[PDB]
């Protein structure tokens, strides 16, 4: 449901 | 033959420019790059000569490059070994060694841009608990060592903007072990947990990696929500390769429970996870909230050198 980004 | 030291003798600059959507600019956050200044004068550095560089705090290079050269005008002086730090230590380095040359040369001075970015913490291992003091947000100096010699500059890390009362993530590649750990942090109950249920699923795709799993209670977070601490509770642990659940028991007020786990993606720049989410506050009621992440990778960039060289 949601984006998100690695390091 | 020899170790040389004082090489690398300036910290020029330290930069951020974005090269991962949706995360915050932040000290982990890709991309940092440190421009230092390097010499190397022929009548103290012979060809085979080594000298090495360490920077403190620093998780790893934002490079697929396994080494650098120390370069002016197209020839190259130095080569330099990429060693990051990940999981393993709390600090990464270069490893450098002097290049035979094709002409001589009297001495050569230059700078070299390194992608980088820097280990405030991410999971409850030795390596990131200790990393988790590195710095603060706010004005900060960096500083990095080549023997006994240290070159430092400022910088301004920004603090994390999300509200550390609810759940936390944090998905970090770990390059040479082509893995990512995996972070979850249980949300805030002020005055302590009675029970509550944490982890993740893993969509196909990715797996989870039951061999490098970390669980604890943290004494409150750092200044971007990672555990600075962990501590023993009462838990059963469920590790498949396709999830990790944590059942738990009473958690102190003041402590915030979390786990994380490595984890194997064929794409590492895209996987799923789904969190399980339940928390019991002393006295609430049981909340239960999941949700979904997908978590997108980074651009990687490439450390260079330039300089000018005296003939003689």
């Amino acid at each position: 449901a949601k984006q998100a980004g690695d390091v | 033959r020899k170790t040389i030291t004082g090489v690398f003798n300036s910290f020029d600059s330290l930069t951020w420019t974005r090269s991962v959507e949706y995360v915050y600019k932040g000290p982990e956050t890709p991309t940092w790059n440190a421009v230092l200044g390097w010499s190397l004068n022929s009548t103290t550095a012979d060809p085979g000569d080594t000298f090495t560089l360490i920077l403190p705090c620093v998780f790893k290079f934002i490079t697929t490059q396994t080494s650098v050269d120390l370069t002016a005008d197209g020839v190259s002086y130095a080569t330099c070994d990429f060693n990051a730090g990940e999981e393993f230590t709390t600090f990464s380095s270069l490893s450098c060694t002097v290049n035979s040359v094709s002409v001589s040369y009297a001495r050569v001075s230059g700078t070299v841009k390194l992608p980088i970015t820097f280990n405030v913490g991410g999971t409850g291992s030795s390596v990131d608990l200790a990393d988790s003091k590195c710095f603060t947000a706010g004005k900060n100096t960096v500083t990095f060592m080549d023997g006994d010699t240290k070159i430092s500059t400022t910088v301004d890390f920004d603090a994390s903007p999300v509200s550390p009362s609810g759940y936390i993530t944090s998905s970090r590649i770990i390059p040479s072990l082509n893995k990512l750990s995996s972070l979850f942090v249980v949300p805030q109950c002020e005055n302590g947990y009675t029970s509550g249920i944490m982890g993740f699923v893993a969509s196909n795709g990715a797996t989870i990696d039951c061999s490098n799993v970390n669980i604890g209670i943290s004494k409150g977070l750092n200044d971007w929500n990672f555990p600075v601490s962990s501590e023993s509770f009462s838990y059963t642990k469920t590790c498949t390769s396709t999830s990790i659940t944590v059942e738990f028991q009473n958690v102190p007020a003041g402590y915030r429970p979390f786990v994380d786990a490595y984890i194997s993606a064929e794409n590492i720049d895209k996987y799923t996870l789904t969190y399980a989410n339940e928390y019991t506050c002393e006295n609430g009621n049981t909340v239960v909230d999941p949700f979904t992440l997908t978590w997108w990778g980074y651009k990687n960039s490439e450390a260079d050198s330039d300089g000018d060289v005296i003939v003689v």
